[PDB]
RNA sequence: UGAACUAUGCCUGGGCAGGGCGAAGCCAGGGGAAACUCUGGUGGAGGCCCGCCGCGGUCCUGACGUGCAAAUCGGUCGUCC
RNA sequence: AGCAGUUGAACAUGGGUGAGCCGGUCCUAAGGGACGGGCCUACGCCGUUCGGAGGGGAGGGCCC
RNA sequence: GACGCAAACGAACCCGGAGAUGCCGGCGGGUGCCCCGGGAAAGAGUUCUCUUUUCUUUGUGAAGGGCAGGGCGCCCUGGAACGGGUUCGCCCCGAGAGAGGGGCCCGCGCCCUGGAAAGCGCCGCGCUUCUGGCGGCGUCCGGUGAGCUCUCGUCGGCCCUUGAAAAUCCGGGGGAGAAGGUGUAAAUCUCGCGCCGGGCCGUACCCAUAUCCGCAGCAGGUCUCCAAGGUGAACAGCCUCUGGCGUGUUGGAACAAGGCAGAGUAAGGGAAGUCGGCAAGUCAGAUCCGUAACUUCGGGAUAAGGAUUGGCUCUAAGGGCU
RNA sequence: UAGCAGCCAGCUUAGAACUGUCGCGGACCAGGGGAAUCCGACUGUUUAAUUAAAACAAAGCAUCGCGAAGGCCCUCGGCGGGUGUUGACGCGAUGUGAUUUCUGCCCAGUGCUCUGAAUGUCAAAGU
RNA sequence: UAGUGACGCGCAUGAAUGGAUGAACGAGAUUCCCACUGUCCCUACCUGCUAUCUAGCGAAACCACAGCCAAGGGAACGGGC
RNA sequence: AGGCGGGCUUCUGGCGUCAAGCGCCCCGCGGGGCGCGACCCGCCCCGGGGACAGCGUCAGGUGGGGAGUUUGACUGG
C-alpha cells in the first residue's frame, strides 16, 4: 500500500502552519536583573487579534534599563486588562491581574496564566483562551512548587517560574456551536490544512488500514498499541479504556 | 412590532441547523452584538470587535474580555479571589 | 510577446535571418544541386520554442 | 458615444491602473491616469481616530519636494501629535512632577 | 526527467445584471394594575429563493459516432455573496 | 490556402518597432538559496534569521 | 484658539506617520454617457400630402493661481428637561448639544495662465507631383433625472475569517554643536530664478469561428479594459445607430424515399403507448384577492384556487422655487 | 395667520367613460399542480472521456493519546525537520453523522490497557 | 407479481458495525389523481438543411479467389463439392 | 552571553539618551586628560538536569508499516 494521511503530515509540504498574517510569538519578557531583584513598569498600548488563536495579544511597551529605548513585548491578554493600564513584571510586583511575578512569591490558590515550565522559557503552560493554572502548594526546602495544569495534571515546577495572574481572555469560545461547515472552513483556513477529515472506513485498503470491504466496517480492533509502526497506528492509540464513561 | 414569535435574531438561519442548536446561538448572538456600558465613560458603546476583544467608540479603550460577553463568570470570581489573596499576603 | 528579453530577441533575429531563401547564384554555382534551402520553416507549421 | 481603451500595457483593473475621463482640446474623451489618494498623518498618541490638520494629504515621496511649513504646524509637537493630546501631556507632566515634590 | 494538464496548500491581483421572501435594531399609534402585548412603517440579515455573465454537465440514454472534436454540438438542466 | 481566384496570414523583392517622466531595472510576498555549523564513504545534502572574532559606512582632531 | 505666513540653524539617539489594508450594504458630492427644453446656429435628409420637421456637429490637456461644492469626535463664546439636534437607516449631547462666529482637509467641478495661433463644422478662391496652399464665419443659452457606470467621501453590517511585507519618504522629541559682534556671519525644507545631466533592455503586428494550444484557416480550449437608442424589473429576448461582416474549407438545378431540425400543426378520444408520462404539452409576466395538512414556528408558498390586462379620451393624488 | 400669489419640473399610482371580432404579459420573455412512500438533514463535493447518487464532506455527538527529555509524523543522516509565530477552550488519531427521541445485555474469544518481581519461561554480557 | 396502511418465531431487523422519527431541501428511487398533450388508436400535411442530379475537388475501413438457390454428405448450419 | 557567588521605581495612556558635581593632572583667559560618582575580590555568561538522558555496537521481544515468494495433482469444464 501507500502511506496514510497521517504520515504525510510530517513532511510539511501543504500541512505547514498558516502564519502569514500572525502578529508574532506571544511570550513573556526575558528574565533580567530588573525581574530578579524588583519590578519593571510597562504600559499596555493595544490589544490585537492574532489570526489563528482565540486569545487576544497585548502589546505592552516597557522601558529598556540599559539604553534609551522602549521595548515592545507581545504578551497574552489576561481577561480584565485594558489599554492604558500599567503592568509590573518582576519579583516585587504586587498580586494584581496582568502582572508577571514568580510563582514562589504567590499565595496558595492563585490563578495564573502563561506559566513557565523551566525558568527562562518565557511562558508555556496555561496559554490558551479561558485556561488557567492554580498554585497548589510551595516547598521552600527544595525551592519547588506544585501547580495544577488545566488538564488536571498536577505538575511540580520550580518556584522561580514567572506567570501572568488571571485567566486568559476569550473564555467560553467553545460554547457557541458552529452551525455551518463554512464557519469551520474559515476556522482552519487560518490555522492549517487539516479540516476535512475523511474517515478511514471510507477509503481503500491501500491508503488506510480501515478501508475496503463490501461494508464500511473497521474489521479490526480500533484500539492500537503504542509501539505500532507508523502507518498502522490509527484509531485509538494506546487506549486504556473505551465506552461512554 | 414583534414580527417573530420565537426565533428573534436566529431567524436569519431559516429552517436550517435544527431547533436546539439555533436556540443556543440565540443567547450568544444577543450578548455578542449587544453594546455594553463603558466602565470608563458611562457611554453604552462597548461593542465587541474581535474574539475576546471589546472596544469603545468614545474613549477608544480596548478591553480584553470574554468571547461572547464582556466579562465571563469565571474571570469575575478570579478577580475577587486575587484581591482577597493579595490582602492576606500583606498583613 | 511584446515583452522580450535581449537573449530571446537575439535568438529570434538569427532564426529570422536563417529563414531566407537560397541565393539565385548559388543554384548556378552548384549546377542546380542545391535548389532550395532544406531548413525553411513556416511560422504556422514549425515552432522554434 | 465612443468606447475608449487603455493607454499602457497593463490591461487589468489593478490598484495602480486607475484612470479618469478628461476632455481634451481635440474634443475627445481619453483616460487620464491618476495617482493614489494620500492620507493626512495620525496622532502619535494612538487614541484620537481623526487625522491631523494643517498638513497636506499626499504620497510619502511627494513630501520630499514640499516645504516644511506644508508638513507641520507651529505648535510644540506639530505634525506628529494633535493639539488635544499635547495640552494633556503638558498637564500630566506638570501634575506628576508636582506629586514627586510632595513626597519629599 | 516532469505540477504548461490535473489534485491540495501558500503569496499577490481580478470578477460575480435585474428581481423575491424579508430577520435583529428603531419610530409612531392602540390595550394594561403591572407583567408586557397588538397594528402600520422603517431597517436590509441569510453557506436564503427566481435568474443573466460566469462556473458546472441532469435528461433526451437527441445530434455526431472512418465526427467540428482521440469527448464535441443543441434543447433542457444544477448553482450563481 | 480540401471549388475557384485577378486574392491571402502563400511565394519573391524592399521597408518597419526611436522614451529621464510606459514597463523592465529598484523593493520583499509566498518561496528559492549561499555563509557558520553539522551531516554524507562520496557527487553533495540538511538548515535560514538563527549560528562565527560575521561590523571596513557615519563623526571629533587621531578618538568612536 | 484650531492654526496661518515664500523662507525660518541643528548631530547621535528615540518616537511616530505615510507606504499599508478585508468583504458587503445605504447615502451624498463630481465627471462621463443618456435624456429634456432653445419654435437656438451650420450642413444634410424628407416633401405625392403633412411636417418652424428629421439627422449630424456645437471644444479644452498636464502644472500653477482663484473660487464653488463636499467632509471634519477641529477651535472660541456659551450653556441645555417642557430634553433638544438629526439620518433613508442611524446616531449625538454636562467627558458638553442646539445656535453664532472661525480653522483645516479634499476639490478630478467652474474661471483664468496654457488657449486658440491650435482642434472640429461650414463657405470661398488659387491649384493639379513647388500646386499636396491661402482667406471668411461659427464653436451658443439652460434644465434637471428613483437613469446607467466610474470616482471621492461618509455612516453602518459580518467574522471561533480581523483581512501582507520591504524599499522609500516625512514630522516630532532631543539641544550635542556651529555662527558674527553692530553689520554682518553661520544656516536656509528654492525660499524667486538660473546652470548641467538622466545610461542599459523591451516597444511592429495577431490576441482569436484563418497570426496562441489541440498534427489544420479544428463548432474545442485560453486572463482582462471600454461599451449607445427602443420595449422591459433587467448586462434577458427581439429590433436599430457607431463599427464590422458576406453566412464561416464551394456554386448551379431539382423538392423522391429515408434522416436531422423547425422544441411545425391536427379531427374524435386523452397514457388505452411504454420497463417507465421517455418525448413535449399544459402553466408562466404583473396587479388585486385567496392560500390547507404538517412543522424545528423560521417555513410550507409563486401552495392550491379565481379575477384583471389592448387602444383612446379624461379625472384625482403624490413636488420644487421666489 | 382653516396661508396666498407667481413661476418651474418630471415620473408613478388610482378611478371612470368610450371603443375594436371578448382581442389585449397579442411577438419576445416566461413555475404544470396535488396526495403519499424510500434514502440523505440542509448548502457544498465526487469517478477529466459511460456511473452527480442513497456515495464523500458537513455541523452536532462520543471516544483516544500527550505537560514539551511529550503525543503524532518525516529524514540515509545531524538528538536535523512538520504540527509549532503551538501549550489541553491546544495539537494529533478514530467512529458516528443536524435537530427531536433513545442508545439495552455480554470482558469468555480477539485487541488495547493496568498491576509485578511477590512464582514459571527467559538472550547477550558478567559470575 | 405494482403502491400504500396493517399482521410478525424476522431464511438473515435492531440500537453511535447507531435504532426510531423528521419540518425544510433534492437534475435521487417509486405509486396514484387533476390538468395537458400524435405516447397511442392511425397516420397525414408543410418547411429548413441533406440525401438526389451537376461543375470543380476527392478519401477510408475492407479484400484467399469470389459472390443465384433446395437437399445431401462433410469438422455434425456451403458459395465453391 | 548587562549586574552571578562571597563580606531607594505602585496615584495619572508625561519625562529619562553619551554625568551634573567633586578631586587631581597636562597645554595654549581659552583646551585636554584621569579618578570618584558607578564599592571590593573571584574559576568558569546566567539558569535547569547530570555521569542519569543521549551516542556508538551486539542481544532478546515486538513488527503485513514495508519487502520477496508460495498458495499440489487427478477430475465427463
Ligand atoms: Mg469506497
Ligand atoms: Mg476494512
Ligand atoms: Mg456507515
Ligand atoms: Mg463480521
Ligand atoms: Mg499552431
Ligand atoms: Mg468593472
Ligand atoms: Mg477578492
Ligand atoms: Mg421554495
Ligand atoms: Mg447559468
Ligand atoms: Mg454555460
Ligand atoms: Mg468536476
Ligand atoms: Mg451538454
Ligand atoms: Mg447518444
Ligand atoms: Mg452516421
Ligand atoms: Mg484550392
Ligand atoms: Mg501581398
Ligand atoms: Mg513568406
Ligand atoms: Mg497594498
Ligand atoms: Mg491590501
Ligand atoms: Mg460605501
Ligand atoms: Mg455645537
Ligand atoms: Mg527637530
Ligand atoms: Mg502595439
Ligand atoms: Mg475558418
Ligand atoms: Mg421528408
Ligand atoms: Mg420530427
Ligand atoms: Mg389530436
Ligand atoms: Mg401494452
Ligand atoms: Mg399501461
Ligand atoms: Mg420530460
Ligand atoms: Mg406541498
Ligand atoms: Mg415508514
Ligand atoms: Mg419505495
Ligand atoms: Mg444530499
Ligand atoms: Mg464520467
Ligand atoms: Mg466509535
Ligand atoms: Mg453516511
Ligand atoms: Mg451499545
Ligand atoms: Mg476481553
Ligand atoms: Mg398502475
Ligand atoms: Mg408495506
Ligand atoms: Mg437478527
Ligand atoms: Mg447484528
Ligand atoms: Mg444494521
Ligand atoms: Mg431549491
Ligand atoms: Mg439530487
Ligand atoms: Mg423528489
Ligand atoms: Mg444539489
Ligand atoms: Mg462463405
Ligand atoms: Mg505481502
Ligand atoms: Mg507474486
Ligand atoms: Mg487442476
Ligand atoms: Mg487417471
Ligand atoms: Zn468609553
Ligand atoms: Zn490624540
Amino acid at each position: 500500500g501507500r502511506v496514510i494521511r497521517g504520515q504525510r503530515k510530517g513532511a510539511g509540504s501543504v500541512f505547514k502552519a498558516h502564519v502569514k498574517h500572525r502578529k508574532g510569538a506571544a511570550k513573556l519578557r526575558h528574565i533580567d536583573f530588573a525581574e530578579r531583584h524588583g519590578y519593571i513598569k510597562g504600559i499596555v498600548k493595544d490589544i490585537i487579534h492574532d489570526p489563528g488563536r482565540g486569545a487576544p495579544l497585548a502589546k505592552v511597551m516597557f522601558r529598556d534599563p540599559y539604553r534609551f529605548k522602549k521595548r515592545t513585548e507581545l504578551f497574552i491578554a489576561a481577561e480584565g486588562i485594558h489599554t492604558g493600564q500599567f503592568i509590573y513584571c518582576g519579583k516585587k510586583a504586587q498580586l494584581n491581574i496582568g502582572n508577571v511575578l514568580p510563582v514562589g512569591t504567590m499565595p496558595e490558590g492563585t490563578i495564573v496564566c502563561c506559566l513557565e515550565e523551566k525558568p527562562g522559557d518565557r511562558g508555556k503552560l496555561a496559554r490558551a483562551s479561558g485556561n488557567y493554572a492554580t498554585v497548589i502548594s510551595h516547598n521552600p526546602e527544595t525551592k519547588k512548587s506544585r501547580v495544577k495544569l488545566p488538564s488536571g495534571s498536577k505538575k511540580v515546577i520550580s518556584s522561580a517560574n514567572r506567570a501572568v495572574v488571571g485567566v486568559v481572555a476569550g473564555g467560553g469560545r467553545i460554547d457557541k456551536p458552529i452551525l455551518k461547515a463554512g464557519r469551520a472552513y474559515h476556522k482552519y483556513k487560518a490555522k492549517r490544512n487539516c479540516w476535512p477529515r475523511v474517515r478511514g472506513v471510507a477509503m481503500n485498503p491501500v491508503e488506510h488500514p480501515f478501508g475496503g470491504g463490501n461494508h464500511q466496517h473497521i474489521g479490526k480492533p480500533s484500539t492500537i498499541r503504542r509501539d505500532a509502526p507508523a502507518g498502522r497506528k490509527v484509531g485509538l492509540i494506546a487506549a486504556r479504556r473505551t465506552g461512554r464513561l | 412590532a414583534k414580527r417573530t414569535k420565537k426565533v428573534g435574531i436566529v431567524g436569519k438561519y431559516g429552517t436550517r441547523y435544527g431547533a436546539s442548536l439555533r436556540k443556543m446561538v440565540k443567547k450568544i448572538e444577543i450578548s455578542q452584538h449587544a453594546k455594553y456600558t463603558c466602565s470608563f465613560c458611562g457611554k453604552t458603546k462597548m461593542k465587541r470587535k474581535a474574539v475576546g476583544i471589546w472596544h469603545c467608540g468614545s474613549c477608544m479603550k480596548t478591553v480584553a474580555g470574554g468571547a461572547w460577553s464582556y466579562n465571563t463568570t469565571s474571570a469575575v470570581t478570579v478577580k475577587s479571589a486575587i484581591k482577597r489573596l493579595k490582602e492576606l499576603k500583606d498583613q | 510577446a511584446s515583452h522580450k528579453t535581449f537573449r530571446i530577441k537575439r535568438f529570434l533575429a538569427k532564426k529570422q535571418k536563417q529563414n531566407r531563401p537560397i541565393p539565385q547564384w548559388i543554384r548556378m554555382k552548384t549546377g542546380n544541386k542545391i535548389r532550395y534551402n532544406s531548413k525553411r520553416r513556416h511560422w504556422r507549421r514549425t515552432k522554434l520554442g | 458615444v465612443q468606447r475608449l481603451t487603455y493607454r499602457r500595457r497593463l490591461s487589468y483593473n489593478t490598484a495602480s491602473n486607475k484612470t479618469r475621463l478628461s476632455r481634451t482640446p481635440g474634443n475627445r474623451i481619453v483616460y487620464l491616469y491618476t495617482k493614489k489618494t494620500g492620507k493626512s498623518p495620525k496622532s502619535a498618541c494612538g487614541i484620537c481616530p481623526g487625522r491631523l490638520r494643517g498638513i497636506r494629504a499626499v504620497r510619502p515621496q511627494v513630501l520630499m519636494r514640499l516645504s516644511k511649513t506644508k508638513k507641520h504646524v507651529s505648535r510644540a509637537y506639530g505634525g506628529s501629535m494633535c493639539a488635544k493630546c499635547v495640552r494633556d501631556r503638558i498637564k500630566r507632566a506638570f501634575l506628576i512632577e508636582e506629586q514627586k515634590i510632595v513626597v519629599k
